[PDB]
RNA sequence: GCAUUC
RNA sequence: GGGAGACUGGAAUUCCUGGUGUAGCGGUGGAAUGCGCAGAUAUCAGGAGGAACACCGGUGGCGAAGGCGGGUCUCUGGGCAGUAACUGACGCUGAGGAGCGAAAGCGUGGGGAGCGAACAGGAUUAGAUACCCUGGUAGUCCACGCCGUAAACGGUGGGUACUAGGUGUGGGUUUCCUUCCUUGGGAUCCGUGCCGUAGCUAACGCAUUAAGUACCCCGCCUGGGGAGUACGGCCGCAAGG
């Protein structure tokens, strides 16, 4: 889990005000960290299926408010895309 | 780790090879070489005693310290790991602080860097080496004295270890590889952990070429022979030796420890056979 | 750095005039490591509900440290392999 | 040999009864079985038999001068009490009886269920 | 429902197991 | 049925050092007794369980006197 | 304990 | 007790070593094979080793399902309530597809105490390829893969709204009665049980956790056998799916 220091961190980055925690960019920012760190436990614990689960709901919900973002303003997108490192 | 080979061809259909990941220098310490050649299983009278030896790939001794000794005290730090062809495991370059480079068998996990410690002092990790006295029960370790001083004889091939199992006394009881438990003295030295490159045993040599190059002639069985050659020998068309199995000199397949041995006082028990 | 209790079950053969030095110096891996070693209790010789390792009696220190828990862990690791501790007991006081 | 207070096992299952009489420190000094007694097969797990090999073993441990007993009893067999009886009659005090029936805090596999 | 209804399908599966217990090397070599 | 003495504004915390606090919820066989017969909470029982468990293996508890 | 069939 | 890794605890079974000590032990409905008399069983002490975690412990908790219970530590997933700070329909379902998926089984390497297909004897019987007894190998356990089935069941697909109540129990909030004792009582949100209206059902029954009243999407059925078989194909080391 993220903590209080990390979201403060990854909100003030991407968050689109300040105050801001609910926008599509601050929720794939921090959806992001979450799915990387998870990544990085899952490459030492193979055979944790259950929280590999929770991995892919997080991936399947990020996939959603970015196709919403597209869907909104492609700039935005675009800008999001290239700012986190994300393929698509 | 293992690495298969394609069946690009039929000798190499099923081989496979060290992965030869822990190695990280290609070349050996030239002030830690020595010449070796081979003997093709000839003593000084030059007549086989040995048979299925020779034709090996020529290969250099290096001057492994199975004594550690004369050292306690003196940190070292683990400088590189590399092939060794005269045994199973693989070998670990130490440089002392004394700047003295010494060979010793590379236990599982030991890396490149890693600080080795040597003594009644030292701690309880791979690689170092201290009297049994100083070795609490339970433990791990290798190359075990078999006298004090005497150097390292026994848990020295790739992935074997020895457990100890408790003290009594001037004694130390040993469970060995092969599961026989026997005593040694506490003033004998061992090494903390296992012995490493334990994968080797897996590796499926594939063709005859290759045991070859490890010098082992073929071997013939008995029962293709003449009898002057080997008692299984004879007989018309295929036989299973037509008597007891023997060795080609006679001697029955039996116990061939002697009996009576002063060391049959160190032994607890013998080695479990068909459990 | 979280905080952590440690029970430790020392011989019984030792005196414990000589336990309170020999548990500072096996606590100062933590004081190297930036931690704090808060409270070092030593509760006398005490008779142990069961034997262990041969012994009926055992002397009880708790030792309350804020450390890494890899610190900690190293700690553990150290005094285990000391002969004279019996038994040791680590658990980490605080929410989850 | 001579030995003032002892102590009495008593295994008692659901075909045989075993009382075994010894000293403070765990040394068999008398023994006896419900086929010492004579009982052979099923007739040996009835409270009859055990009253028998009971007493037999009290009898045998008089001889060594047994004069008080404590009695460790186990198992799942109906000889406990007959046997607890039997040994005050055959003249052997009773101080303490201790249930100690080696119980698994959940360890190796019965075997299967009868059908 | 009646447990005929079941057992009706385990002796059509079980025969076809056996069925196929006695035939796999004939399988095999007519299958090559 | 009886309240959770643990629920209490004056209730005990639950440590295994307490050895005096856990010998009321073991019985004479030193068995943790049953929650329907103490009348703890499911959440109290809980920490009284674990704190017994810990206490035996420090041997400030038997097992099974 | 054992007790198939019409 | 959601998952994963590491270390670790005690009881018990088995074996080993050594005391004490004999002639029985073991097993059944009743016996016999079996283990003993070359020193068993029993009892005491020490050692080894593997597997499962008594009490707590429940028609209780967690998890999508399969499932999850000795302790500790490390890493990690989900849920619920309160506050409305934030985004502003971003929702629902999902053909194909992908992943997970009890037990048995399969591959390679370890381990193997107990249990135990096959396999032996003994007994029972007309026979006894069984039930019962004595043994006993794969397997059961671990590491990494494969397999992809179960009465994998609530025999009840997922989402949402509505439609008398009563009464247990698990996790939160709050108001009153006040000792402020607190299983005091109320309200409220989210689980999990039982009982019951209306309504539904062939009946049995379901009944705010629907099988009721409705809307959205998927899967599936179309008499019993032949047959979840053949052929073809795909997947699998094989079994087979
Ligand atoms: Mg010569
Ligand atoms: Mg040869
Ligand atoms: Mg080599
Ligand atoms: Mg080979
Ligand atoms: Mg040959
Ligand atoms: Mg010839
Ligand atoms: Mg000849
Ligand atoms: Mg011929
Ligand atoms: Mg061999
Ligand atoms: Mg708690
Ligand atoms: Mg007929
Ligand atoms: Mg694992
Ligand atoms: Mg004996
Ligand atoms: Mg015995
Ligand atoms: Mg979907
Ligand atoms: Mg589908
Ligand atoms: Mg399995
Ligand atoms: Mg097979
Ligand atoms: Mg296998
Ligand atoms: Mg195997
Ligand atoms: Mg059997
Ligand atoms: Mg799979
Ligand atoms: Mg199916
Ligand atoms: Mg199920
Ligand atoms: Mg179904
Ligand atoms: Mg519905
Ligand atoms: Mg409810
Ligand atoms: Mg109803
Ligand atoms: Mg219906
Ligand atoms: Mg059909
Ligand atoms: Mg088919
Ligand atoms: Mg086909
Ligand atoms: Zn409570």
């Amino acid at each position: 889990a993220l903590t209080a220091e990390q979201k403060k961190e990854i909100l003030g980055q991407y968050g689109l005000h300040d105050t801001d925690t609910g926008s599509p960019e601050a929720q794939v920012a921090l959806l992001t960290k979450r799915i990387q760190d998870l990544t990085e436990h899952l490459k030492v614990h193979k055979h944790d299926h259950h929280s590999r689960r929770g991995l892919l709901l997080l991936v399947g919900r990020r996939r959603r408010l970015l196709k919403y973002v597209a869907q909104v303003d492609v700039a935005r997108y675009r800008s999001l895309i290239e700012r986190l490192g994300l393929r698509r | 780790g293992i690495r298969k080979y394609k069946p690009t061809t039929p000798g190499r259909r099923g081989a496979s090879v060290s992965d030869f990941a822990e190695i990280t220098r290609s070349t050996p310490e030239k002030s830690l070489v020595r010449p070796l050649h081979g003997k093709g299983g000839r003593n000084a009278h030059g007549r086989i005693t040995t048979r299925h030896k020779g034709g090996g790939h020529k290969r250099a001794y290096r001057v492994i310290d199975f004594r550690r000794h004369d050292k306690d005290g003196v940190n070292a730090k683990v400088a590189h790991i590399e092939y060794d062809p005269n045994r199973t495991a693989n070998i670990a370059l130490l440089h002392y602080l004394d700047g003295e480079k010494r060979y010793i068998i590379a236990p599982q996990g030991l890396k490149q860097g890693d600080v080795i410690e040597s003594g009644a002092n030292a701690d309880i990790k791979p690689g170092n080496n201290l009297p049994l006295r100083n070795i609490p029960a339970g433990t791990v370790i290798h190359a075990v004295e078999l006298r004090p001083g005497g150097g390292a004889k026994l848990a020295r091939s790739a992935g074997v270890s020895i457990q100890l199992l408790g003290k009594e006394g001037t004694y130390a009881a040993l469970r060995m590889p092969s599961g026989e438990i026997r005593r040694v003295d506490v003033r004998c030295r061992a090494t903390v952990g296992e012995v490493g490159n334990a994968e080797q045993s897996n590796i499926n040599w594939g063709k005859a070429g290759r045991m070859r190059w490890k010098g082992k002639r073929p071997t013939v069985r008995g029962v293709v022979m003449n009898p002057v050659d080997h008692p299984h020998g004879g007989g018309e068309g295929k036989t299973s030796g037509g008597r007891h199995p023997v060795s080609p000199w006679g001697k029955p397949e039996g116990r061939t420890r002697k009996p009576n041995k002063p060391s049959d006082k160190l032994i607890v028990r013998r080695r479990r056979t068909g459990k | 750095m979280r905080p952590y209790e440690i029970m430790v079950i020392l011989d019984p053969t030792l005196d414990e005039r000589t336990v309170a030095p020999s548990l500072e110096t096996f606590l100062n891996v933590i004081r190297k490591d930036g931690g704090t070693v808060d409270k070092v209790d030593i509760w006398g010789r005490r008779r142990l509900a069961y034997e262990i390792a041969k012994h009926a009696e055992g002397i009880y220190a708790v030792i309350d440290v804020k450390a890494e828990p890899a610190t900690v862990s190293e700690l553990d690791r150290q005094l285990n392999l000391n002969e004279s501790v019996l038994r040791t007991k680590v658990l980490r006081t605080d929410k989850h | 040999k001579n030995v003032p207070h002892g102590a009495a096992h008593i295994k008692s299952t659901f075909n045989n009864t075993i009382v075994s009489i010894t000293d403070p420190q765990g040394n068999v000094i008398a023994w006896a079985s419900s086929g010492h007694v004579g009982f052979k097969g099923s007739r040996k797990s009835t409270p009859f038999a055990a009253q028998l090999a009971a007493e037999n073993a009290a009898r045998k441990a008089q001889e060594h001068g047994v004069k008080k007993v404590d009695v460790f009893v186990k198992g799942p067999g109906s000889g406990r009490e007959t046997a607890i009886r039997s040994l005050q009659a055959a003249g052997l005090e009773v101080g303490t009886i201790s249930d100690v029936t080696p119980q698994p805090h959940n360890g190796c596999r019965p075997p299967k269920r009868r059908r | 429902g009646s447990v005929i209804k079941k057992r009706r399908k385990r002796m059509s599966k079980k025969k076809h197991r056996k069925l196929l217990r006695r035939t796999r090397v004939q399988r095999r070599k007519l299958g090559k | 049925t009886r309240k959770c003495v643990f629920c209490s504004k004056k209730g005990q915390t639950i440590d295994y050092k307490d050895t005096a606090l856990l010998r009321t919820y073991i019985s004479e066989r030193g068995k943790i007794r049953a929650r329907r017969v103490t009348g703890n909470c499911v959440q109290h029982q809980r920490d009284i369980a674990v704190a017994v468990k810990n206490a035996r293996e420090v041997a400030l508890l038997p097992f099974g006197s």
